[PDB]
């Protein structure tokens, strides 16, 4: 060891890290999925297809 | 005479001493709150009767 | 305070503004703002010291005179009108009323002189929620009763307020009083675009609430309360002296900062309606803010003040604590001006 | 000043007319530096906790570019929409008053006297 | 954090733990009263958490990888130098007693972070409360200034004014010719320095002005030499005492909480030792300040936040 | 009408009888302050508003919209009891229970 | 020939209860640190 | 005379503002602003406000200025209140004798000076009091009413709670 | 207008300039900002009587029991100031001019 108290972040809090990669992943399909549909429709109602 | 006094004197230091001037006259309140009750009695006659604001 | 009941009491404040924002009817807003003041006085005693006791006092004698001067404007509207409508008042003395009791309760001048003494007395914390949330539920008042605000008052409340609260704060080295002044001046340039363009109005307000949010959670992140403790911050955490320097250079309105995206816009909208002098002399005014925003960086970020001995101890202890969206809220507050046509959602 | 526009429909961040509109590229240079501003916010973010600022919480840096970009998408696609309907009443009031936006002559520089003003 | 507003919301509360062992003990006495073995004791019969006596190096201590750091990075003060030169030019003296005054502030948030965390009572040695008979002991000695007991009186003033009192105070009564005669027999070269009128003034401000206002607020026990060499009897007379003073008395849970909420928060125990006030014993100037915090962050273990250096063997940062 | 008559009549003989009282004897030669008691005071105070909020209930019970005002009457009571609840579990009711 | 950087005559004027002391506010002393008075 | 009683209550009215207002001690203020609080109560009754006169009554003065008469009563134990009082009285009176002789006044307002008898309906509201129905109908139609009021009051219990205990 | 709301609005005046002039309690200033009180609940009765406006008539209730709520914090306040300095003197409210 090093410390002579284990410090709060000596080791990753792997909960804290799965929520932020889950929801950073969530969050990028879900605006792709959403641009997706945004342009599919914007094409519907201007007849571009 | 000119660029270090009257040309420092005219633009930037008789305004700095206005603006510092001002500023302790505006903060120079005393903390009560009566008088500054007295001031907002006097700030809403002036506000009817004298600008009219109402109306 | 139990946590609890701070939740609780915290979810009450909120509630008496959201009230204000959301209801139809006269005696609802006057009820919200009711819930507010109830509600935000135990927030402003947390700490049970004379000097809380004395700002919170002074805060109900201000919000209470102003909230019957709300209820008599409503009354004569209900005279005159004999409605309830949140909308357009029906006689210029209820008009007059309510702009004056509005005005009270953001603590414009020359209403404006329980705003250094109630935000000196209470802690960072509460005084972040006096500048900054406590605004919010007038501002939206003034909002809707725009086609019957006088001109003359309203402008003249902003001008007032512009030039009082920059030379009050010249004056001042404790932080509140600081934040304070500047609270006082910033609200000046909401109202005097109001009636030419409310967007303008909110944009004022959210840039106002970023950059407040951002300097109180930088106060509370370094437990300063006065200028010379804030001058030691270099000598403790380095990082925050830049952050600082960059969100008082930002409140100051200096381009390419985000600050100087209100100010420009407000002068945008008040040339279109041929109003050249007072925009002008109110840009003049705005200098005065800066120069004492400037007097706290060079004594926090631009030079470095002496310290003492004991700060080798806290060298050796990390910041714990929740700086919460401080990142976030400095970004905003200073990178914000390419993104200046986002404007437009708030209309 | 557009606020009746918005007020038969309230509280809608995008109406359903707003899907007419083409909504932003993901690359947008708008959005790409809506994204840098959240690089910055996590940089800030390690800097004031002692962090390493570029190599400490690539998971929370790349959560700060996540959310900026989710939101600031959004706030795009609104922006536009507003600016759309402003163009959109402009041209549906000019179209309705024809006495108010009249024809107006224009004349080449033969007819036009401009007086001139020497430079000596 | 570990524990916040949520932890206590969710159930935690200190008043589970808090059982009738769970006592702040605080041992006191002259340089050479022997109390230092005496509070041992009290802490392995009581079973109690022993803090030894905070010096210089304390905050080493609890900090980095516990070994003390070098002099110019903690304390900037020598005891040694105080017991040759007491009135040096350099401001050695309340420089010295101002870093002994924030290192007991640290060790008595330490003391109380440990007894509302676990419920174990600590025995401290020379707390915050008895730091005050060094400084008057002196200052009547001419040893200090009349502005380094105004600075040391702002400090204590916003200090001690946010901890709750010792439960127990135990003071061994040794004579200054008894404290002589123990440091002469204890060979360290400059503790030999001592003056009598220090040592008496130590005595007049421990017997005069610390122990009668501690009677008020708290339990003072008073032994002489020999009497606190028996240990059973001291932890006889703790264990029945009949506590019927001081404001440990009104501490509910949500008292309790806001004090635990200060002093795991070490910068916010730490905060008014730093006061903005000039006086020339504590200054350092801005360029003596600027090297000596870049050669601290040079340190191993000390750039960044401690689970956060490569240099000292942390891993994982990418996903910290 | 008949009302006022009898209130000037109650309040004139009851003036009468003070004056009286005060003037035929004439005729012969001869605190720190306890927080306790403003709780109380300000407790009646704010459970009277909550019984000025209850008053018209005799009148609302004849409404044809009974369930929402049972639902609101129950709960303007169980608000009451909830002030009630606050104010004895945090020790509000004590030495003067 | 370094670089100059503040002594303590130049922040003490910075410590101040005011920024420019007048004849009026010259009793006026800074508040206390942690803004606590006592109860007199 | 008679049909003017409106309007003397509302005189006698003006005359205990007058007196509490130039605050000659707040125990001799709490009196002034009992009386008004019943002459005011008269001037409620007098416009068909049964309930909402005895509302002045049991909450106005039986339940809120009984406490200010209290807390005065635990914290207590000139020339400018006497000048204050009369000059009120003489604008109060000056007021009445404008409005008086000329049936018209305009102060900041245009004010009538006939009898406000003028002013009433000239029908009948059957078997109910309008007043007392509306106000029963709190609790069918005033919903949110309710919620938002009873909310403040719990919240203002916990305030008080709050703020007067000092820890 | 109708000559009650005459003298209703000049009580309101009245203890408005009470309210906006101390004299040395802070009691008194709280019975003039019930005065305030008062005045605005007679002028709103009045009103919603005259106009035979049935669901308003609930209005002055609310108007009644939000502002002695409002009145009971006032004196919460007065008692803490009171518990301070031995009275509730408004000149002893003077520690935040610096
Ligand atoms: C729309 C408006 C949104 C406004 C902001 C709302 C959230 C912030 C306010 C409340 C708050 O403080 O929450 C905590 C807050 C973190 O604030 P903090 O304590 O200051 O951050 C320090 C560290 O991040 C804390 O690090 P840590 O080690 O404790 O944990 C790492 C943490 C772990 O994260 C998590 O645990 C998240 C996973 C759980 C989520 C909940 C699941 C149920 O990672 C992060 O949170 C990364 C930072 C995320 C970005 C923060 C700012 C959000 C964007 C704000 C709008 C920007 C617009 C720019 C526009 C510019 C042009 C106008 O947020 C989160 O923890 C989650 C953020 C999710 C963002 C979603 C955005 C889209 C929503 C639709
Ligand atoms: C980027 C800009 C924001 C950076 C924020 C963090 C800066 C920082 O901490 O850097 C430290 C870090 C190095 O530090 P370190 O050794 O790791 O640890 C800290 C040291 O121990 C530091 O040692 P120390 O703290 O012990 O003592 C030295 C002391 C030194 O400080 C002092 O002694 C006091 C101050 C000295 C005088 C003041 C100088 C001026 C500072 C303010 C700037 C004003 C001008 C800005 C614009 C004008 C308007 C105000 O303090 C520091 O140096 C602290 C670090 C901060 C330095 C830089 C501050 C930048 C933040 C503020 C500016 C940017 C945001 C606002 C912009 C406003 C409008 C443009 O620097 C970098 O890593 C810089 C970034 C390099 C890589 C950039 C790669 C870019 C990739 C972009 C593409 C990927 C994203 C794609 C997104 C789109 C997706 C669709
Ligand atoms: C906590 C909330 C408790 C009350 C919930 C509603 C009770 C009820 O009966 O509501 C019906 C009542 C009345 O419904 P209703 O069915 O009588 O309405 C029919 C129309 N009239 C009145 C003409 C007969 O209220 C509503 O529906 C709307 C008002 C309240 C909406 C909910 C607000 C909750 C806010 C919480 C914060
Ligand atoms: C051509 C342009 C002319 C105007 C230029 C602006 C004013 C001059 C330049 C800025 C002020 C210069 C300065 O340093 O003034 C110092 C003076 C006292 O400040 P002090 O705190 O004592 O100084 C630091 C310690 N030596 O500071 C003061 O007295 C206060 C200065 C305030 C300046 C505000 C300027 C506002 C302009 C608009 C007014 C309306
Ligand atoms: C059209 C517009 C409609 C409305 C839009 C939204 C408006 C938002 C207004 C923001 C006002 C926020 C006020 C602060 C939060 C309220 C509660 C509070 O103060 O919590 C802070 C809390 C208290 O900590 P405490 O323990 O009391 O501190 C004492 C020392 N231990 O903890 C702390 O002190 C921790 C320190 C950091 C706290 C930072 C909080 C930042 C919140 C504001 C973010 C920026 C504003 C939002 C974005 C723009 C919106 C306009
Ligand atoms: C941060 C973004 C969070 C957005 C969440 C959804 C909010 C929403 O749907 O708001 C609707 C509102 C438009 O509603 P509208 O009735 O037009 O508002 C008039 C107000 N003067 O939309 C908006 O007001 C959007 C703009 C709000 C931006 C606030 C922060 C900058
Ligand atoms: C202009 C707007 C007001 C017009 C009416 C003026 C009424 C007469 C009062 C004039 C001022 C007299 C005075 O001494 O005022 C100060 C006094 C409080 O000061 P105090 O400490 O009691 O006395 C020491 C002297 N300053 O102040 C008071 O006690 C004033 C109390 C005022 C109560 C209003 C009574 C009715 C007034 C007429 C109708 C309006
Ligand atoms: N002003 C001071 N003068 C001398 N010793 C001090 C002073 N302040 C604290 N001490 C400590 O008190 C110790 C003497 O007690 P002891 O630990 O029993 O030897 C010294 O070794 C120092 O660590």
């Amino acid at each position: 060891k090093f410390y002579i108290q284990e410090p709060p972040h000596g080791s990753p809090n792997w909960l804290k890290v799965g929520l932020t990669l889950g929801t950073s992943a969530f969050l990028w399909i879900y605006l792709i999925k959403q641009h997706n549909e945004d342009v599919l429709e914007y094409k519907r109602r201007n007849g571009l297809e | 005479l000119l660029d270090l006094i009257w040309l420092e004197t005219i633009l930037p230091k008789t305004i700095s001493l206005a603006q510092m001037k001002m500023s302790t006259t505006i903060t120079s309140q005393k903390g009560l709150i009566k008088l500054y009750f007295l001031s907002f009695l006097i700030t809403i006659l002036i506000s009817t009767t004298l600008l009219n604001f109402h109306e | 305070m139990n946590p609890i009941i701070l939740i609780i009491i915290l979810m009450t404040v909120m509630l008496g503004t959201i009230i204000v924002m959301i209801s139809t009817h006269w005696l609802l807003i006057w009820i919200g703002f009711e819930m507010n003041m109830l509600a935000i006085i135990p927030i402003m005693m947390k700490k049970h010291n004379p000097r809380a006791t004395e700002a919170s006092t002074k805060y109900f004698l201000t919000q209470s005179t102003a909230s019957m001067l709300l209820m008599m404007a409503i009354i004569i509207n209900l005279m005159f009108s004999g409605q309830w409508t949140v909308m357009k008042l029906f006689n210029p003395m209820a008009s007059m009323l309510m702009t004056m009791a509005l005005a009270m309760k953001l603590g414009m001048a020359p209403f404006h002189f329980w705003v250094p003494e109630v935000t000196q007395g209470i802690p960072l914390s509460s005084g972040l929620i006096l500048l900054t949330w406590q605004k919010l539920a007038p501002m939206s008042v003034l909002y809707q009763i725009l086609p019957s605000i006088n001109l003359d008052l309203i402008l003249t409340l902003s001008i007032l307020s512009i030039t009082i609260g920059g030379w009050g704060g010249l004056n001042q080295t404790q932080l509140r009083k600081i934040m304070a002044y500047s609270s006082i001046a910033h609200m000046g340039w909401m109202t005097a675009v109001l009636l030419y363009n409310p967007t303008m109005t909110l944009l004022n307000l959210i840039i106002y609430i970023i950059m407040t949010s951002t300097m109180f959670t930088l106060f509370m992140a370094n437990s300063t309360t006065t200028t010379l403790s804030l001058s030691h911050t270099w000598n403790k955490a380095p990082i925050m002296t830049i952050l600082v320097l960059i969100t008082l250079l930002s409140m100051g309105g200096l381009p390419p900062l985000s600050g100087f995206m209100p100010k420009w816009m407000i002068i945008q909208e008040m040339t279109k309606n041929d109003s050249i002098i007072l925009p002008t002399l109110m840009a003049i005014t705005a200098l005065l803010n800066l120069y004492f925003y400037m007097r706290l960086t060079y004594s926090t970020a631009l030079t470095m003040f002496p310290s003492t001995n004991n700060m080798k101890m806290k060298w050796q202890f990390p910041t714990t604590k929740r700086m919460t969206l401080l990142p976030t809220m400095t970004v905003l507050s200073t990178m914000l001006l390419p993104l200046t046509p986002i404007l437009s959602i708030l209309e | 000043m557009m606020t009746g526009r918005q007020a038969r429909a309230p509280l809608q961040f995008l109406p359903d007319e707003a899907r007419s509109l083409p909504p932003p590229k993901l690359t947008d240079p708008r959005l790409a530096y809506i994204g840098f501003l959240g690089y910055c916010s996590g940089l800030i973010d390690n800097a004031i906790r002692r962090r390493p600022v570029l190599s400490a919480g690539l998971h929370r840096q790349f959560l700060y570019i996540t959310s900026f970009v989710f939101v600031g998408y959004y706030l795009l696609k609104r922006q536009d929409y507003m600016y759309a309907v402003r163009d959109h009443d402009m041209f549906s009031y000019i179209k309705s008053h024809p006495e108010d936006f009249p024809e107006k002559d224009k004349k080449t520089y033969r007819e036009v006297f401009e007086e001139f003003h020497p430079v000596r | 954090l570990q524990y916040g507003p949520l932890a206590y919301i969710l159930g935690e509360k200190t008043t589970k733990k808090m059982t009738e062992n769970s006592k702040l003990i605080t041992v006191d006495g002259n340089i050479c009263s022997g109390k230092s073995k005496l509070a041992k004791e009290v802490a392995e019969k009581l079973g109690l958490k022993h803090f030894p006596e905070a010096g210089i190096h304390y905050a080493d201590s609890t900090t980095g990888d516990g070994k003390p750091l070098p002099v110019r990075f903690s304390g900037n003060c020598s005891l040694e130098k105080f017991y040759d030169d007491p009135k040096s030019n350099d401001g050695n003296s309340y420089r010295l007693q101002a870093w002994l005054y924030a290192s007991r502030l640290l060790q008595y948030a330490d003391a109380l972070e440990h007894l509302l965390s676990t419920g174990q009572g600590v025995v401290l040695e020379r707390s915050i409360y008895s730091d005050f008979v060094f400084l008057e002991a002196m200052y009547r000695q001419g040893f200090i200034r009349k502005q380094c007991v105004d600075h040391y009186n702002q400090v204590k003033k916003v200090t001690v004014c946010e901890y709750l009192p010792p439960h127990v105070v135990i003071y061994v009564d040794v004579p200054v010719s008894e404290v002589q005669s123990r440091i002469q027999k204890k060979g360290n070269p400059h503790e030999m320095k001592i003056t009598s009128a220090y040592l008496q003034d130590i005595e007049n401000v421990y017997k005069g002005t610390f122990l009668p206002e501690m009677s008020e607020k708290c339990e003072v026990l008073q032994y002489s030499a020999w009497e606190a060499e028996d240990a059973e009897k001291v932890v006889e007379d703790i264990q029945y005492l009949k506590y019927d003073k001081g404001p440990w008395l009104d501490q509910d849970d949500r008292k309790l909480h806001n004090l635990r909420m200060l002093v795991q928060d070490k910068l916010e125990v730490l905060n008014y030792t730093s006061i903005p006030v000039f006086l020339p014993e504590v200054t350092i100037g801005a360029h003596q300040s600027d090297r000596v915090f870049q050669e601290f962050t040079e340190l191993p273990g000390r750039k960044y936040r401690a689970g956060y250096n490569e240099d000292v063997g942390d891993k994982w940062i990418w996903l910290k | 009408m008949n009302l006022m008559i009898t209130l000037l009549t109650n309040f004139t003989l009851a003036t009468l009888l003070v004056t009286i009282a005060f003037w035929l004897p004439q005729l012969n030669v001869y605190l720190p302050f306890s927080m306790k008691f403003f709780l109380v005071a300000i407790t009646f105070l704010l459970f009277d508003l909550e019984i000025a909020l209850l008053l018209p209930l005799p009148w609302a019970s004849q409404t044809t919209n009974l369930n929402t005002m049972l639902t609101m009457a129950l709960l303007l009571i169980f608000l009451l009891a909830v002030s009630l609840a606050y104010e004895w579990t945090q020790k509000g009711l004590e030495w003067t229970e | 020939a370094r670089q100059w950087q503040p002594d303590v005559e130049w922040a003490e004027q910075y410590g101040g209860a005011v920024m420019y002391p007048t004849k009026e506010t010259a009793h006026w002393k800074p508040p206390p640190w942690n803004d606590v008075d006592p109860p007199k | 005379m008679m049909t003017y009683i409106v309007f003397i209550l509302s005189i006698i009215f003006v005359m205990g503002f007058v007196g509490f207002s130039s605050k000659p001690s707040p125990i001799y203020g709490g009196l002034g602003l009992i009386v008004s609080g019943g002459v005011g109560c008269g001037i409620v009754l007098n416009f068909g406000g049964s309930f909402l006169g005895l509302m002045v009554f049991l909450i106005y003065l039986g339940g809120m200025m009984v406490v200010f008469g209290y807390t005065t009563a635990m914290a207590t134990e000139n020339k400018v209140v006497l000048g204050t009082f009369i000059t009120g009285l003489l604008m109060e009176f000056l007021m009445v004798y404008y409005v008086l002789k000329d049936k018209e006044v305009e102060i900041v307002f245009k004010f009538n000076g006939m009898g406000d008898w003028v002013i009433y309906d000239t029908g009948d509201s059957g078997f109910f009091s309008e007043e007392a129905m509306g106000i029963a109908a709190l609790y069918s139609y005033g919903t949110w009413l309710v919620i938002v009021t009873g909310w403040s009051l719990l919240i203002g219990v916990v305030v008080i709670m709050e703020i007067t205990r000092g820890n | 207008m109708s000559l009650v709301y005459m003298n209703i609005m000049m009580a309101f005046t009245v203890s408005l300039t009470g309210l906006l002039m101390y004299r040395s309690h802070l009691m008194s200033s709280l019975l003039c900002l019930e005065g305030m009180m008062l005045s605005l609940f007679i002028l709103a009765t009045l009103m919603i009587l005259n106009s035979h406006f049935t669901l308003a008539s609930m209005m002055p209730i609310i108007l009644l029991v939000f502002a002695a709520c409002e009145a009971a914090l006032g004196l919460s306040l007065l008692v803490m100031v009171s518990n301070t300095y031995g009275t509730d003197y408004v000149q002893n409210l003077n520690l935040l001019q610096c």
